[PDB]
């Protein structure tokens, strides 16, 4: 319950200025939060994907 | 009067005879259940030594089947 609360902590203040590049959204399933709620953390982001068909 | 001795040669293989070899087999029977048990001991955390054999022994069999809850796997 400390973890989570440490997340929204981190989320909130710490990540303007500070990666946590080692971490995965998977990595906090189980531990912090159920599947459906890290799937819902990462769905938000965009991420670069694979070039298209005109590269 | 005995003129001779009486016997026969019993067939036999690289020192080996029936009568011998007879009394080994429970033997080998017993080493061959300690391999077995040993050898599926050594495979019990494998995914399909669960799924195929172990869930199935009656009453005991429930030890191995466990299923991670859908909100706890990332996979
Ligand atoms: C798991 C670990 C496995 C260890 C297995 C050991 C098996 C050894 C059996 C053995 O030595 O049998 C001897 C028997 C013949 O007897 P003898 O001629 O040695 O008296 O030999 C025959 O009968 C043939």
């Amino acid at each position: 319950a400390s973890l989570r609360r440490g997340y929204q902590v981190y989320k909130e203040v710490c990540a303007a200025c500070h990666s946590l590049d080692r971490i995965a959204w998977r990595n906090l399933v189980g531990v912090t939060h159920t599947t459906d709620e890290a799937k819902a953390f990462a769905e938000e982001l965009e991420y670069d994907d694979e070039p298209d068909d005109e590269g | 009067y005995v003129k001779k001795p009486s016997y026969k040669i019993v067939p036999h293989f690289l020192g080996f005879n029936i009568p011998t070899v007879s009394k080994w087999i429970p033997i080998f029977g017993i080493w061959g259940a300690a391999a077995g048990i040993g050898a599926l001991f050594l495979i019990e955390g494998v995914p399909r030594t669960r799924q195929d054999i172990l869930s199935k022994i009656p009453i005991i069999g429930e030890h191995w089947i466990r299923e991670i809850p859908a909100s706890d796997n990332p996979f």
